């Protein structure tokens, strides 16, 4: 027989496995899958990557403390400088594709918490001086995770970021944030968060440099907490697959 | 000319109308239709999503993440409380700002039942046993578990699946209830308390946190929209 | 019409529909009759209220400005955005996107400005509203040719009637209208961030086609809009904190909800 | 070519409407779709979950 | 509805779509999977807005005028001519010749001149609008017997309701209206030149019925013109150059466009 | 006496409306249709047919027949550019004045593909390659030869056929773009290289000149009716 | 005899219409007439020109 | 009717016209393909760019004088940083591609000269 914890995805070149995890959540209940001539809009014959495209990149890790707001990561951007996937958006001007998000954080039987793994869609954040709006080097930072902040940002003549957790970035309540496609990491029972997330926009095709489609937010609602003797470092790592990648429009390289 | 006759409401602007207009774009091309992922289609599609409850909404706590944290650790004792809020799903403070509390305020009149599921969030050598309770209106809140006990309970035992839920069942006098305060439509008292104790071993922390989830069951109804009494302005934004 | 509880009887079994696990992000779908007995009741209340076209068609004051008969402000603009009044803004950001047809109404009513003129005896007002889409000429006057309207749509409207009210179809280049936007307007990654690179909706003007009397008299404009045939995606939540502008998202960081005393307190 | 529909009346007759301008965005709004679909937010998981059954097995 | 792209792969061919010859005064009919490869798109895309009855079928106004309730400038005449209002006038001059029904709308209000009169207290104000096509007798003044109109149409309308609309069918003695006539009206070979030979339209006049009041009062109409059921044949180029009179095609010499910097510039 | 109601919109002047009205002249024959040739019945009748474009609108040129020549000579080099201008075929200077542009600006979306036709004008002896190039939004203009290739591009070889043609064809986000400028509607840029070099004999003009025509495709559409910002006036014409 | 045709609505509803006056110069304008032929303009040789076809031969 | 001399040639995004040229010489009698299963080795799946890399790239321009003895082109390496192409054969160990090369020159009906052009396979120098 086989039991539900137990889970391999293949994808590419890369296999995932896990021996303990919950249920995988698949967007708002679509696969994702190919633009179709019905609903396409260029006329040119568009580029699928594939292998080389459609497969597991892992990011850096961070570390859970005691004391950690959450981290935020802008899809699109995060991986737009791994493998072919990135060059291929680099020489393209349209692109669409999905995702299948992979978060791990792995303890002990005498540890505690809980993480909260939301893709949210279209995560337009807000600057912390009213009067202007947040640097592109503030609310996206390639090859890194972005943190929150416990306490609020200040006010000036900047172009910071508002990182207060519980207002999740966008002015909301964070609690409210399982009306989105979500799974919960309980050091007691979850081990690993699968999110299978397909294209959602207000068109047929966007450009990836300038339009960041959907955000990876990870929050610890339960803190982590253990008792002196036990392992001290817990990292959380992030794997990011895209699915029916497809890119219109070849051009020189560059982004501006 | 076919004769006519105007009656009392001619010339009148009743924004809640439905009528025809002359169109001011004749002929004109609309953008077709594409497929996109999550179309709603009623609001109760929504509320009937779970959400996380800020129960410790006590002093500074509503300015972190610690208002959603309900605190149980290891007691010297035995039957006493853990938390206790009435059943106003869009009044008191605890669920007036919740996914449901907040699609309620936007209406007059609900009915129907109501889901509370419970996460606990300890480590896995902790275990417990609770007593999650509904008290229908008529007498006050009870004050121990010897009066919590003679209402709609559940014993929740703790262990592998790390989740249970208290179904609020509809025990009304009327078909509706308001979503504003009115003695004539309360709903009752929802209470938890310590069944057994939380028993840990030596080297584990015997301090955990519970997490509250709210929603409405297939039978849930709105009524009267009106507006909510939370969003305001002094001007015109710019 | 809402489902119909079945009733139920005592249990003694290995089934658990209580027991749940909420680490899967599935909510449970749990019963009244699964952790008690109940009774059969025949439910006949209907979901009739909570549909989006319902609880979205409906008339909402978006914007109000004067302009006067003489002196120096003489005709009114307004670049059509419904983000300034908070109500209808934040009924609309439930959902990522939406698509709908929309109903105009406009309320205009005048006012006798206090002045020290005599022998005032005021004829009737006319107004014209003139929409320009983005491209074309504006009005730098009161007394332009681009009032013509040749093939700009306008209104002409005589005080004491009926408030003028038109239909505007689904006005938008993209498949749908967008109530968020993440990015930016320049592929540089720098310049104007947010809602604000999808506002490409036109321009709005009015304006007194006679003076009327010869004394001053300002006149008021409310828009009212109402959506019809709504598509909405993507439910969002909701905004909690007060809104600050117009054009983008910034907030004042606000707590989670009001307290109470103790967690055992059932007041507010 | 006049629409007969069901009016909207309680529980335990009907209503005329025609169409006068060409432009389909002119017609009165649609009230009565009442047709909902929680499954794509409540449950959007790969595997099914039956209620009366352990979620982790 | 337009055109569907049909999908295409490489070819390696003698024929030649790209090349072409443009001295045959014929345009290339090459698509783009011609030159490159394509997708196979269902395009849904309608030219309903093109169409020449969509384009030209929208109110504009061509004139306006004023008369008085007293003194000397006591009615109001104006030849019918188009040509004094750009935005109609540039629209119709696309094509050679047209054919349409003709939808006329009065815009009529009146203000309160200044003056030192008192205890004014005005009644209702009745207005007369007359045509008089061309051989009929003229109204030397205001109260002259022309303005029984017994054969000439006319239109009373009483201020303060809906304005006054009527419909007028394609007048010619020829098969359709010329905007240019290369020609003269004498066999002389001199006179008139243009198309003014052949403005045999008639003549609008406008009084007020009753002074209303003691004081003075100035009534302005505003005439608004509609073509529908439109032919049109010959399209020409458009104006470019700036109008200067209304019987003629005179003009002031203008460059072909806006410059730019240099012939890479990406910038206007 | 038919009771009725009147709904908001009555007594109103909505000039781009529908209705019936009252004729002043009841009764009257209309003189009879004949056949004249050349009866539109549509814009893109229009649009679809090709004029010269004034690509060298530079200085006191746009006041000569300047403006419509593309100047090429003999070059001892390789690979340099010949023009440059960016697919706003309603508002740049190049394209707003031809009849494509003309029709354009009464319009604020546009979609569908485009024509360019280039024609060489010089003697039979020239010979000459050219390599035009078409490069969507994104990064910036190219710079080069090598930049410029990498686009969607055609090597036009010069000989009895004077006359190649560029199809720019449909790539963006939307299914339309707007006349005026807007930064979210980028087209993309037009350039021309030097493939070899223009080879002469002697006796002969080593400098030639080009000329375009530009003209829309089957699947091109226009929307919104607007005024056009080009004609004006202070006072009524007489 | 009322005339019962189509409206104008998006892609991927009848109105209904009565003449009240009898001359047929009071109706309403013709708007649904999408007939298009640029033939007489884009191509209007005597000999027929086979797109992929050298022009002169 | 149509001639021999014109030919065209679309590629991607890339179209080739010429209004003087020879037949077209492919290979040894075989056009270019995939590699089928009964001859394949490697296990994994390939990656097929098409599009993006099967274009038509154009190189530099050499000047043909009086006294040039003649220039020489190593295929791979030519294109080992142009494009996807490049990218795709500098991320991945094993590749298989053929080619379609056109050269180009043009001159007046008063000069004279001619030039060899070989595809030359394992040129060992
Ligand atoms: C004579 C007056 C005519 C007025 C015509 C107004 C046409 C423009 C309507 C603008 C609608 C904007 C809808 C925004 C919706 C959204 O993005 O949330
Ligand atoms: C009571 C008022 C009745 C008015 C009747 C007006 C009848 C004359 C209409 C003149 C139409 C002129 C059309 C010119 C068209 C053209 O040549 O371009």
């Amino acid at each position: 027989g086989y039991s539900d914890r137990a889970r391999s995805i293949t994808l590419g070149n890369s296999t995932i496995t896990t021996q303990e995890c919950a249920n995988v959540v698949v967007g708002y209940g679509v696969w994702p899958d190919y633009l179709k001539d019905s609903e396409a809009t260029a006329e040119d014959q568009p580029t699928q990557p594939d292998v080389a495209t459609c497969r597991f990149y892992t990011l850096d890790s961070v570390q859970w403390q005691k004391t950690s707001p959450g981290w935020w990561w802008k899809l699109p951007d995060a991986l737009s400088n791994l493998g072919l996937f990135g060059q291929n958006m680099q020489y393209h001007y349209l692109g669409r594709t999905g995702y299948t998000v992979h978060v791990q954080c792995n303890a002990s039987k005498f540890h505690q918490g809980c993480l909260l793994v939301v893709c949210v869609p279209e995560a337009e954040m807000g600057c912390a001086t009213l009067d202007n709006t947040p640097s592109s080097a503030e609310l996206l930072g390639g090859d890194s995770a972005k943190e929150f902040a416990d306490k609020p940002v200040a006010s000036g003549s900047n172009k910071l970021v508002q990182r207060v957790v519980y207002n999740a970035g966008m002015g909301v309540g964070v609690g409210n944030l399982t009306i989105f496609p979500h799974q919960w990491i309980n050091l007691r029972t979850n081990n690993s968060a699968t999110i299978v997330m397909p294209y959602t926009n207000s068109v047929p095709m966007d450009n990836m440099f300038r339009h960041n489609n959907v955000t990876l937010m990870v929050i610890p609602f339960v803190p982590l907490d253990y008792c002196p003797g036990s392992t001290t470092y817990v990292p959380i790592t992030v794997t990011i697959a895209p699915m029916c990648a497809e890119y219109n429009g070849l051009r020189l390289a560059g982004h501006q | 000319g076919l004769p006519t006759m105007n009656t009392p409401g001619s010339c009148q602007f009743l924004t809640s109308d439905d009528f025809q207009s002359p169109s001011a774009m004749p002929q004109y091309d609309v953008t077709p239709e594409m497929r996109i992922p999550g179309e709603v289609k009623n609001l109760m599609e929504i509320a009937e999503v779970d959400s996380v409850v800020p129960v410790q909404n006590v002093g500074e706590k509503v300015n972190s993440m610690e208002a959603y944290q309900i605190p149980v650790r290891s007691n010297e004792g035995s039957g006493t409380q853990v938390f206790g809020f009435p059943l106003q799903p869009g009044y008191s403070s605890v669920f007036s700002r919740t996914l449901l509390g907040e699609i309620l305020n936007y209406y007059t009149h609900w009915s129907g039942s109501i889901k509370l599921t419970f996460m606990f969030c300890g480590s896995a050598m902790a275990t417990g046993k609770f007593l999650l309770a509904y008290s229908p209106p008529g007498a006050g809140a009870p004050t121990k578990r010897v009066d919590a006990m003679l209402g709609t309970h559940v014993v929740w035992d703790v262990g592998l699946q790390s989740s249970c839920v208290l179904c609020i069942p509809w025990i009304s006098q009327t078909h509706y209830r308001y979503v504003t305060s009115d003695e004539y439509t309360a709903g009752g008292f929802i209470t938890c308390w310590y069944q057994t104790n939380i028993v840990v071993p030596a080297d584990a922390q015997s301090s955990c946190y519970i997490m509250c989830f709210v929603s409405a069951c297939n039978d849930f109804s709105v009524r009267l929209l009106k507006d909510t009494p939370f969003i305001s302005q002094q001007n015109f934004f710019q | 019409r809402v489902a119909d509880t079945v009733g139920t009887g005592p249990t003694n079994s290995e089934a658990i529909p209580a027991l749940t696990a909420a680490e899967t992000g599935h909510t449970s779908q749990v019963v009244p009759g699964d952790t008690m007995q109940t009774r059969h009741v025949k439910n006949y209340h209907s979901r009739s209220e909570s549909t989006i076209e319902n609880f979205l068609c409906r008339s909402a004051c978006v914007y109000f400005t004067e302009y006067e008969n003489s002196g120096a402000k003489r005709y009114a603009e307004w670049v059509l955005t419904p983000r300034q009044a908070a109500q209808l803004r934040r009924k609309l950001e439930f959902f990522t996107y939406v698509r709908f047809d929309l109903e105009l109404t406009f309320v205009i009513t005048s006012t006798q400005q206090p002045s020290t003129t005599q022998n005032q005896d005021a004829q009737i007002l006319t107004h014209q509203i003139m929409y320009v889409p983005p491209g074309g000429p504006v009005p730098d006057k009161v007394d332009s040719y681009v009032w013509q309207t040749s093939t700009n749509p306008s209104v002409f409207w005589t005080e004491g009637n009926a408030p003028p009210r038109m239909s505007i179809p689904f006005l938008s280049i993209g498949n749908a209208y967008s109530n968020f936007y993440d990015g930016w307007s320049e592929f540089s990654r720098n310049g104007v961030y947010g809602i604000n690179t999808l506002n490409n909706m036109g321009t709005l003007y009015a304006r007194h086609v006679n003076a009327g009397s010869t004394g001053p008299i300002k006149s008021t404009i409310r828009i009212y809009f109402k959506p019809k045939h709504v598509k909405a995606w993507i439910p969002r939540p909701p905004r909690l904190c007060q809104y600050e502008k117009a054009k983008n998202v910034n907030f004042q960081p606000s707590g989670v909800t009001t307290t109470r005393q103790s967690i055992t307190t059932m007041t507010n | 070519g006049a629409q007969v529909s069901t009016q909207k009346t309680g529980a335990h007759i009907h209503y005329t409407n025609i169409n006068y301008y060409k432009d389909a965005a002119s017609n009165s709004a649609n009230r009565q779709d009442f047709t909902q679909d929680p499954g794509k937010f409540t449950e959007p998981v790969k595997d099914i979950m039956i209620k009366s059954l352990p979620a982790l097995n």
